[PDB]
């Protein structure tokens, strides 16, 4: 029940983080929190209906690098209990309706299959029919490299989804957490309203070593951080975890037009 | 400079020059020479024949990245006429890794947007090895919505290792830009046809590869990151590229049979290189097929079409 | 830091000041000396009235650049609540010249743009001195554009030397972010209503200032050029300034019998810095009431009006 923070090397109480949602009580260092435990936090308390469940991993290309495709998918679904990475609820913000979606980067480092794609087109759909604000928690290492451009194609059927949302003037908040690259970034977690980022999250495209191999250069210090990007206009502002519901609610209350959230 | 595999081939084209050269230098031993060019010529063609009959998919991925092989400029100089290149996306820089431009096809006024590598040494550093940074997949955004803006279709040309993973490039949000890209693309009411000439894949190519139509030649390729990459994160090793190469599947016929493309342009024999004017034709052909069956329908029908066609991608 | 020609007036609040310390120094004496505050109080009040009776177009631009007054952040603290600040053009930078967010004004959700220059000598050039960077105006331009999706009236704060005339603003087209700016503020189908608090022109102003209403407060100057560069290009001479800005016409009452601005928002006695509070309540006011008489038009009547309002500026 004693866990250690691998920033600063404390002895955090492991409930004592636990109740923090999994931020270190004293360097404030964001740390791995579950999809589910995310969307639990976020979403008020009894509402929550899972969408797009019926959606598995279903392999056709017979993807075999060093182990089985299938075998990894199966390993990875026993480990973190999901279907695969993208887990989608609706629910209640502080009364208010709202779809939200949350990666669970346990799963094979988040990547975006086609379960992803389809998950996340049908929070998009389900936004749409009862007109909502949709919610997106990003954790990624890229797009599925098991499944070539079956997973590439993921990213403009999103994005192309996303478009309709914007189409319909309903708002979509975009939160980065660490890390979110590759074609996560670059597809549906950086098209959002608000790109609100955790602090210290480390956000981009291209990895930091291959950037390192094809420059062959020393990175500027701070590279790809959410605090080295808000400076650079990628990001719309930075958001603690403890503090995001309520933040979240007040923007969603704003940008609806409804009243302002009760604290 | 023709790939490994292909040394046999060079070799005799190599003799086929000299003996031109031969026929070029003497008059009264004309009728041999000539004789035996002809016969040097059919045996060159029945080789390539019988070598590319079956190739494997790093074979097809090293013809896609042949350092001899028709650009972006180069198909527009052989199919299309009356180009004029608009460069600059309004904001940093204009960048040279994509070129862009309105043109004429048979007439009919199009705008063309595509990568290009650059031909030699010199033009492959000034363009950056046909990567983009943000501000060129800015500029090719701006050209789509100019050629919406104006009722005219648009036709786009993929060919590039990818987006440039530089510092510079990434500072300046190359993640919004294709973002962007993706996002808009999906909504323009004008008829888009895209190829996938050359070599072209890793999301810094589908930016401009949001189409009606998506077409790819027949030694050309299309993955979600370059077989090294994908053997140096999951097979440990740079040296096991071609299973790499294999197993993603990325060669043309391949992702036909997924439902991710809509025709395969054959090649001439031997490669678009050996024939550029030849590949270029068909190309020409195969678009204003392609224009011909996508004028038909209502750019409300199109629009819709085209957001089913996006949303039928992946097995889920 | 009052200015030259308020020096009296800054010497009997200096002695107001003793005299409160006095009064919070001691007991026995206080009746005489709140007697003695209370009269030089009202010295100062009759003071501050006849020395503002007569005011020059050059002692008015002063005043609007006097070194202690609100600025779009102590406006929005003073008359805004719940303001979240959004950051960053997408592209490039965010700039701090210019402060954007979304707020509430009397519980309705508003959107708020606008100048921000800086306090203390550390901000002012954190801030560049409240001149922004092109990647300012395409921030202002995201943030009205959002705003205008969610049905949310614009509110903009006219603060500002003007666009910053530096080597890296100019390579990054200050003129495109200025004129794409002007182009699209004039097709939101929201209200805008626009306010000159302070000084601001030369068409980095304007770039944040085309509104169905345009107020201005009484002591803030709206010129094409500051007065010292009028003189110096015009007048051949720095110290003719006070010429320059005579003759042009800067002064609130000068722009508004021209039929250029809507209204002029009276300041509280001695300049908005003597009593912000009651200049923000003054400015809520005036924006409440705009508002209320833009939500009766109708979004297409509402676009027609703000179009016919432009083209009817100038005497052609
Ligand atoms: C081209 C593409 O879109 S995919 C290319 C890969 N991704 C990138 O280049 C962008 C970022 N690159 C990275 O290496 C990481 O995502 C970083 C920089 C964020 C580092 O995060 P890390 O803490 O190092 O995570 P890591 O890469 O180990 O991810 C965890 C697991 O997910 C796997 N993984 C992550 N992304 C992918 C992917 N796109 N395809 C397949 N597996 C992936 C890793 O192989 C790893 O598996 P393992 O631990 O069993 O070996
Ligand atoms: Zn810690």
């Amino acid at each position: 029940v004693w866990t250690k923070c691998d920033s600063c090397g404390q002895v955090l109480y492991r409930a004592e983080l636990e109740r923090n949602l999994e931020v270190c009580p004293k360097c404030d260092h964001h740390m791995r929190m579950t999809a589910r435990n995310r969307l639990h936090s976020l979403l008020d308390e009894g509402s929550l209906v899972e969408l797009g469940s019926e959606l598995e991993p279903k392999d056709v290309l017979k993807f075999r690098d060093s182990k089985k495709y299938k075998d990894r998918l199966a390993s990875a679904q026993k480990e973190t209990g999901e279907k695969d990475a993208l887990v989608v609820m609706k629910g209640t913000l502080y009364g208010m309706p709202v779809v939200a979606a949350a990666f669970e980067f346990a799963f094979m480092g988040g990547s975006m299959g086609s379960v992803v794609g389809a998950r996340f087109v049908r929070a998009v759909e389900q936004a749409l029919e009862d007109n909502c604000p949709l919610i997106c928690f990003s954790a990624s290492g890229g797009a599925r490299m098991q499944e070539a451009l079956m997973s590439l194609m993921q990213m403009a059927k999103t994005s192309a989804a996303l478009a309709k949302m914007q189409e319909r003037g309903l708002p979509y908040i975009s939160v980065l957490t660490d890390p979110t690259m590759g074609g996560v970034s670059a597809s549906f977690a950086m098209l959002g309203d608000l790109n609100i980022a955790e602090p210290k999250a480390l956000i981009g495209f291209a990895g930091p070593r291959v950037i390192e191999q094809t420059v062959r250069e020393k990175l500027p210090p701070g590279f790809q951080r959410s605090e080295f990007l808000i400076e650079k206009g990628a990001i719309d502002m930075i958001v603690r975890r403890p503090e995001m519901r309520l933040k979240l609610a007040s923007i969603l209350a704003k940008l609806m037009n409804l009243p302002a959230p009760n604290p | 400079n023709f790939l490994d595999f292909e040394q046999p081939i060079a070799e005799l084209e190599a003799k086929i020059d000299s003996l031109t050269a031969v026929s070029r230098q003497d008059e009264k031993l004309d009728i041999n020479i000539d004789e035996e060019v002809h016969r040097l010529r059919e045996k060159s063609v029945e080789l390539t024949r019988k070598i590319f009959a079956d190739l494997g998919a790093w074979q097809i991925a090293q013809l896609a990245r042949h350092p001899q092989r028709p650009y972006t400029l180069d198909y527009v100089r052989l199919a299309f006429d009356e180009f004029d290149e608009l460069a600059g996306d309004r904001a940093y820089a204009d960048d040279k890794a994509i070129v862009g431009g309105i043109a004429r096809l048979d007439g009919r006024p199009v705008m063309i947007i595509g990568h290009q590598k650059g031909r030699e040494t010199k033009e492959k550093i000034r363009r950056n090895f046909g990567m983009p940074a943000p501000e060129g997949y800015r500029k090719a955004l701006r050209l789509m919505q100019m050629a919406e803006r104006f009722k005219m279709p648009i036709i786009t040309f993929i060919d590039t290792p990818g987006a440039y993973p530089g510092v510079g490039a990434e500072e300046r949000g190359q993640s919004e830009a294709i973002a962007r890209n993706l996002r808009e693309m999906s909504r323009l009411g004008v008829p888009v046809v895209c190829t996938v000439i050359g070599e072209g894949g890793s999301g810094g190519a589908l930016a401009i590869g949001v189409g009606d139509k998506v077409n790819m030649l027949q030694y050309s390729t299309y993955s979600v990151i370059s077989p090294e990459g994908c053997a140096s994160i999951l097979w440990k090793s740079a040296d096991k590229a071609p299973l790499a190469a294999e197993a993603m599947g990325i060669i043309a016929p391949r992702l036909k049979e997924l439902k991710l493309i809509d025709s395969i342009i054959p090649e001439p024999l031997g490669g678009a290189h050996r024939n550029p004017e030849a590949m270029a034709a068909s190309l020409k052909a195969q678009l204003l097929a392609d224009l011909a069956d996508l004028d038909v329908l209502s750019t409300e029908d199109l629009k819709n079409r085209r957001y089913q066609r996006l949303m039928s991608y992946g097995y889920a």
